[PDB]
């Protein structure tokens, strides 16, 4: 299992970006997956409620242009 | 030594703070390393794809913005 262990890891590490063309310890690549989780859901955050503003705007525009 | 000990103790909470992220294994005790490292690899694979759905959806959204707006104008101006 042990080395199934070592290829998750080495998984886990090149799907980071931030990891890339580094070799980081366990603990180091550990925390930056956790970093890297936290800003990817602060980010897929701020771009859904970016579409949810782009819909309404649409929205309106839809409905000036309509009615004329 | 005292420095090993200190060292797998670092990287035994580096693991649970990994895993506290991931909404599968959200405070599962019971989870293994290599499961809280190939669900962390296919979680973090899953939000890249989303970024990559958004960023998509966006585009549309502001590219049909640009043509409501040119809709609107050439309407205004008959």
């Amino acid at each position: 299992r042990r080395d199934h262990i070592k290829d998750s890891f080495h998984s886990l590490r090149d799907s980071v970006p931030s990891l890339q063309g580094e070799k980081a310890s366990r603990a180091q690549i550990l925390d930056k997956a956790t970093e890297y989780i936290q800003y990817m859901r602060r980010k897929n955050h701020t771009h859904q409620q970016d579409i949810d503003d782009l819909k309404r705007q649409n929205a309106l525009l839809e409905q000036q242009v309509r009615a004329l | 030594n005292v420095l090993e000990r200190q060292r797998r103790n670092e990287l035994k909470r580096s693991f649970f703070a990994l895993r506290d992220q991931i909404p599968e294994l959200e405070n599962n005790e019971k989870a293994p390393k290599v499961v809280i490292l190939k669900k962390a690899t296919a979680y973090i694979l899953s939000v890249q794809a989303e970024e990559q759905k958004l960023i998509s959806e966006e585009d549309l959204l502001r590219k049909r913005r640009e043509q409501l707006k040119h809709k609107l104008e050439q309407l205004r101006n008959s």
